RNA sequence: UCUGGGUCGGGGUUUCGUACGUAGCAGAGCAGCUCCCUCGCUGCGAUCUAUUGAAAGUCAGCCCUCGACACAAGGGUUUGU
RNA sequence: CAUGGUAAUCCUGCUCAGUACGAGAGGAACCGCAGGUUCAGACAUUUGGUGUAUGUGCUUGGCUGAGGAGCCAAUGGGGCGA
RNA sequence: CGAUCGCACGCCCCCCGUGGCGGCGACGACCCAUUCGAACGUCUGCCCUAUCAACUUUCGAUGGUAGUCGCCGUGCCUACCAU
RNA sequence: AACUGCGAAUGGCUCAUUAAAUCAGUUAUGGUUCCUUUGGUCGCUCGCCACUUGGAUAACUGUGGUAAUUCUAGA
């Protein structure tokens, strides 16, 4: 019930089995048996050996999304504040638009009067 | 509710700055009092007179 | 089955004990090696001494008992583990063909 | 604390192993092992973590014809690490130390066995990786 | 071990120190950006699913 | 004996490493047939791919069979307070 | 069970303890703990060795008309191997 | 094949009445030219030494052909040739 | 403060390398590139946002890790 290791052949090596190979360049390899360690030490490619799991995988042998926006209060305008601002649909927005229209009209008339 | 974690909602330090983002937040369609629908942040320090600061809108 | 294993497996290795048979009755699992061949009768005796060292009187709690095949280089613990790893074979394919 | 368990030795007297430090020596020829009481006809032998006396055969002249204490850090003989792993390295290698177990060099090339590392803290410091 | 617990819907992140390894064993052997149930953190965390966003090693 | 032990067979385990045959518009190329064909169609060709973790062995001192087959109340020499 | 044989040995580390002692420098021991050396008696789960299971691939020369399947070369050679 | 920024601000008003127009710039650009250059080449020129007289050419040495690469010309590199 | 832009390839130092090499004078690039400055070009193309489109991150608030660095994570 230790850490579970994998081999040259990709097989599972249970505790008390096989040998661990520590190369001089720092790489550490573990093998299930001397058949696997001889193939590795002879520089044999595991993808060309039919019982290796790398071969059976190379040859294919045998085999969320969301977008949630959470509303939050901000400094100066609470959640109720922004709700009251965004719920100005029933003719309040039109009233603001028409008062802006008349403000622009009176500003333009004042500008014409001042220029002339 | 977890004590002090899932409750007592804290506010964002500052609201939208791009006029498109203000309109998106407040459901503005087009050309309705946009410069006065911006959120004004109130500064109310004890040692100074209180006032409210408005951000410079962009685009 | 240890409490760290929780596998429905017996002490018998995959393929049975080599040169003995299948263990079905009670058994005693002793640390280390024991004189005699396989299926040799052994006499177990209470200690004549008083066990006072720390090697004795120590609670042995097993985390895992190996049950790989001893008839070679076994690499699987149970029949079901072997079947799950290795998938269907030709024998099982023709057996399922016959079963239909 | 903790005492080093017995391991397979595999390096008798007369073995020439690599010298993994930057001291300037290329190899160490083992002439004896520390702590070996001995037996008739039996060659003293050392594993990883063992302190040997060695002479360097290839290396600098100021090192060459002299006896140096050394510590074995990698062995090619497989040894069992009390947890069922049988570990061996690609080559036999050691480093040159003084009588206090302090390295003459300042760096180690390649891995250092755990048995040697925890037994010699000074070598563990200069070790690159621990295997 | 410490846990930097953050609830983005309300902010208010806070640190919870957890010592019992039985609480952390449900977190162990997982990866980042994975959602796990925090029910092993006592009854107070029942009904909570939390995503492992990150962390810092023993050396920082 | 509420049977027994054998001999084959089966299953398991395990060892090696993917059988013969067949098929392929896989294949360095080369050689024959062109009312043809409009890129052909016939071969030779190590090797490759699929069938195929296949084929083969496995107690003789491996494990389990309750399948098949016959055989087993037979023989000889002795032994008494 | 008469009788005969007879077996275990030594060292290191931690702690004791920077302690006793000592002006200082230096510097122990008993208990306990963890391991080694030499020896002994076993054993084969594991690692290694062997390997003519002459088990299974590969391969040289020859031979059976070829294929297939094999064999001979005093164990043909070689890989892996219960 | 400008979704940029500043400065004082002004003209047209029929259609009207809120829009359309304007100057000075700053920043930005595909390309061309210039400036600064850079890079590689042309010709000629260097100390002692023959107790250094033959070098280079397998592994580019000299040249050709077609390419690769490079900002570009070129054995810079590759393949095939010539020696 | 931070993002963006530019500069950091200049200057300064030393003379180890280097003998048709560097370098000096001469000439060429019709065999190449060139920030910046300056001058040209920016309605030259027929082809339900344009009164202006989308998203993220800084800075910033807050929770930290590490003995340590001009180290940085999550929100
Ligand atoms: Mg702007
Ligand atoms: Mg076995
Ligand atoms: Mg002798
Ligand atoms: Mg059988
Ligand atoms: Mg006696
Ligand atoms: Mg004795
Ligand atoms: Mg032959
Ligand atoms: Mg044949
Ligand atoms: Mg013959
Ligand atoms: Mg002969
Ligand atoms: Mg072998
Ligand atoms: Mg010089």
């Amino acid at each position: 019930m230790k850490v579970e290791l994998c081999s040259f052949s990709g097989y599972k090596i249970y505790p008390g089995h096989g040998r661990r190979y520590a190369r001089t360049d720092g790489k550490v390899f573990q093998f299930l048996n001397a058949k696997c360690e001889s193939a590795f030490l002879s520089k044999r490619n595991p993808r060309q050996i039919n019982w290796t799991v790398l071969y059976r995988r190379k040859h294919k042998k045998g085999q969320t999304r969301r977008a949630v926006k959470f509303q939050r209060a901000i400094t100066g305008a609470s959640l109720a504040d922004i709700m009251a601002k965004r719920n100005q649909k029933p003719e309040v927005r039109k009233a603001q638009r028409e008062q802006a229209i008349r403000a622009a009209k009176e500003a333009k008339k004042a500008k014409q009067a001042s220029k002339k | 509710d977890i004590p002090g974690l899932t409750d007592t909602t804290v506010p964002r330090r500052l609201g939208p700055k791009r006029a498109s983002r203000i309109r998106k937040l407040f459901n503005l369609s087009k050309e309705d009092d946009v410069r006065q629908y911006v959120v004004r942040k109130p500064l109310n320090k004890e040692g100074k007179k209180p006032r409210t600061k408005a951000p410079k809108i962009q685009r | 089955s240890t409490d760290y294993d929780l596998s429905d497996k017996s002490i018998n290795p995959l393929g049975g004990f080599v040169h003995y048979g299948e263990v079905t009755n009670d058994f005693v699992m002793l640390k280390g090696c024991v004189v005699g061949t396989k299926k040799r009768v052994l006499t177990l005796r209470k200690s004549l001494l008083v066990q006072t060292k720390r090697r004795a009187l120590e609670k042995i709690d097993l985390k895992f008992i190996d049950t790989t095949s001893k008839f070679g280089h076994g690499r699987f613990q149970t029949m079901e583990e072997k079947k799950a790893f290795m998938g269907p074979l030709k024998k099982d394919r023709i057996a399922k063909e016959e079963g239909a | 604390s903790g005492a080093k368990f017995r391991i397979s030795l595999g390096l008798p007297v007369g073995a020439v192993i690599n010298c993994a430090d930057n001291t300037g020596a290329k190899n160490l020829y083992i002439i004896s092992v520390k702590g070996i009481k001995g037996r008739l006809n039996r060659l003293p032998a050392a594993g990883v973590g063992d302190m040997v006396m060695a002479t360097v055969k290839k290396g600098k002249p100021e090192l060459r014809k002299k006896v140096h204490p050394a510590v074995v850090i990698r062995q090619r003989k497989s040894y069992r690490r009390k947890d069922g792993v049988f570990l061996y390295f690609e080559d036999n290698a050691g480093v040159i130390v003084n009588n206090k177990g302090e390295m003459k060099g300042s760096a180690i090339t390649g891995p250092v066995a755990k048995e040697c590392a925890d037994l010699w803290p000074r070598i563990a410091s200069n070790a690159g990786s621990i295997a | 071990m410490k846990l930097n617990i953050s609830f983005p819907a309300t902010g208010c992140q806070k640190l919870i120190e957890v010592d019992d390894e039985r609480k952390l064993r449900t977190f162990y052997e997982k990866r980042m950006a994975t959602e796990v149930a925090a029910d092993a953190l006592g009854e107070e965390w029942k009904g909570y699913v939390v995503r492992i966003s990150g962390g810092n090693d023993k050396q920082g």
